[PDB]
């Protein structure tokens, strides 16, 4: 079985430069007699199919703008990007067309590389037709960050919280290269009703300092 | 134009069985090879199966040998994956893909041109559970500069996945759904926000659309501010 090894797993470049990715297989896919290779890469994007980009290594598909090209025979090829767009940002996988069974590469991450931007933070108290029903979720929202590290810190009535939050980062945005999170505070409406002061406490490189948003209730 | 509509899938017990299907239109199966490609949620891509053109020439991955059955209908320009025995292992989206036209009985391959929107399969033991949407009104503490931000979150469904769409596919500027995070109730949760203008607030009507075909749950919750 072909295993196919892509490198690095993941790649952040700044938009317009280079990107250049790798696969190694571990045996040749160049069939003598067309002397083509047997590799294909394909660019996945969040929540979408593999979308084709190359075949036999270094043949654009139809459609595919020429930014995109790939190199190499045998053993040793590279995916490039030439100018890198905000909205090439997604999962690359090469794949072995060669011999039976075709298998893919581990993926690629692409990210774009942009300077620092600070996130806009909203909170959101919990709706009444969810309190009726014995819960309260606080919702907390980073809008439009960068880089994607960021901590968000819950504090019930200055109480630092803790095992009762989930958060979620979407992916890179594909104009403006940014980040968004969103912090889940669950609290029952039993405990909720015992506390005045919700707080989100957000620290991020963007920011000068840690940044609070709050509300009571 | 030239595409493959999918359907099928879902939620299905360990040792449960289940059946794909795939139409294509703009173009005809006849002259192809056919194949289905998985990817489990998080991980790589992995080809299942493949089926020539006349259905002499069929192949299995060794993960999925003796419990699926491809097949294929020319007249019908259709495609299927019939699942049994599934294990927790085999919880993935299937693609149904069409390899290039090189691609012939038993010759070299050729590369997977056309790719289906994929159908979410999940093996689990646990019963399917519907989504709770609560509103996440805009209100001043939503609100920075002329731009507000609200949405809806979508509460304790099992399984995955959940579609969430705003104004019924209207809006989709400034939309950030976001991943579903697991709970410690072993649900899932996943919330959805957009970013309007604070001026719109009062005039423009605002809904969520939540899609959970797993328990026919359909809501479309709108959002109200303050």
């Amino acid at each position: 079985e072909l295993v196919m090894t892509q490198s690095p797993d993941s790649l952040a470049v700044s938009l317009g430069e280079r990107a250049t990715i790798n696969c190694k297989s571990s045996q040749s896919v160049l069939y003598s007699s067309n002397n083509k290779s047997y590799l294909a890469w394909y660019q996945q994007k969040p929540g979408q199919p593999p979308k084709l980009l190359i075949y036999w290594a270094s043949t654009r598909e139809s459609g595919v703008p020429d930014r995109f090209s790939g190199s190499g025979s045998g053993t040793d090829f590279t995916l490039t990007i030439s100018s890198l767009q905000a909205e090439d940002v997604a999962v690359y996988y090469c794949q072995q067309y060669y011999s039976a069974p075709l298998t893919f590469g581990g993926g690629t991450k692409v990210e774009i590389k942009r300077t620092v931007a600070a996130p806009s933070v909203f909170i959101f108290p919990p709706s009444d037709e969810q309190l009726k029903s014995g819960t309260a979720s606080v919702v907390c929202l980073l809008n439009n960050f960068y880089p994607r590290e960021a901590k968000v810190q819950w504090k019930v009535d200055n109480a630092l919280q803790s095992g009762n939050s989930q958060e979620s980062v979407t992916e890179q945005d594909s104009k403006d290269s940014t980040y968004s999170l969103s912090s889940t505070l669950t609290l029952s409406k039993a405990d909720y009703e015992k506390h005045k002061v919700y707080a989100c406490e957000v620290t991020h490189q963007g920011l000068r300092s840690p940044v609070t948003k709050s509300f009571n209730r | 134009e030239v595409q493959l509509l999918e359907s099928g899938g879902g939620l299905v017990k360990p040792g449960g069985s289940l059946r794909l299907s795939c139409a294509a239109s703009g173009f005809t199966l006849i002259n192809y090879r056919m194949n289905w490609v998985r990817q489990a949620p998080g991980k790589g891509l992995e080809w299942v199966s493949s089926i020539s053109s006349s259905s002499s020439y069929i192949h299995y991955a060794d993960s999925v040998k003796g419990r699926f059955t491809i097949s294929r209908d020319n007249a019908e320009n259709s495609l299927y994956l019939q699942m049994n025995s599934l294990r927790a292992e085999d919880t993935a989206v299937y693609y149904c893909v069409r390899e290039g036209p090189r691609a012939t009985g038993y010759s070299m391959a050729d590369v997977f041109d056309i790719w289906g929107q994929g159908t979410m399969v999940t093996v689990s033991s646990a019963s399917t559970k519907g989504p709770s949407v609560f509103p996440l009104a805009p209100s001043s503490k939503s609100t920075s500069g002329g731009t507000a931000a609200l949405g809806c979150l979508v509460k304790d469904y099992f399984p995955e996945p959940v579609t969430v769409s705003w104004n019924s596919g209207a809006l989709t500027s400034g939309v950030h759904t976001f991943p579903a995070v697991l709970q410690s109730s072993g649900l899932y949760s996943l919330s959805s926000v957009v970013t309007v203008p604070s001026s719109s607030l009062g005039t423009q009507t605002y809904i969520c659309n939540v899609n959970h075909k797993p328990s026919n749950t359909k809501v479309d919750k709108k959002v109200e501010p303050k």
